[PDB]
């Protein structure tokens, strides 16, 4: 989930305070991509050939 | 030679299905919930076998009692 982090008014420095501006405000995200390519392993037979059965 | 059939297919049907639920893991146990299974098993096999055939019999008799 994306996260907003703002400072307090204790933690602004005195210099900035006499500047007049914010510092320090942060943001996080991620990207979420696409896809390219997609590859496959197909298998041809004449017929087909461990029964557990217990939940593992 | 009736007797003896039904003793040998007996022994076989029970044995087969042990086994097989033996092999998946899930063996049989002894329990009030999982006995009265035996009871398909063996009407399963040779009993449904000779009434169908038409060895055993069955019906109501006069005695008063069920075959």
């Amino acid at each position: 989930d994306p996260t907003i982090i703002i400072p307090k008014r204790a933690n602004i420095p005195t210099n900035d305070l006499a500047a007049r501006i914010l510092r320090d405000v942060k943001v996080e995200l991620v990207y979420n991509n696409s896809l390219h390519y997609v590859k496959i392993r197909a298998s041809v037979v004449l017929d087909r050939p461990s029964t557990n059965a217990q939940t593992p | 030679r009736f007797s003896h059939w039904v003793k040998f297919r007996m022994e076989e049907s029970v044995f087969a299905y042990m086994k097989r639920r033996s092999d998946m893991g899930l063996s049989m146990k002894m329990s009030d919930e999982d006995l009265p299974v035996l009871k398909s098993v063996l009407m399963n096999n040779p009993i449904n076998i000779g009434i169908r055939n038409g060895g055993i019999l069955t019906g109501y008799d006069t005695n008063k009692v069920s075959y």
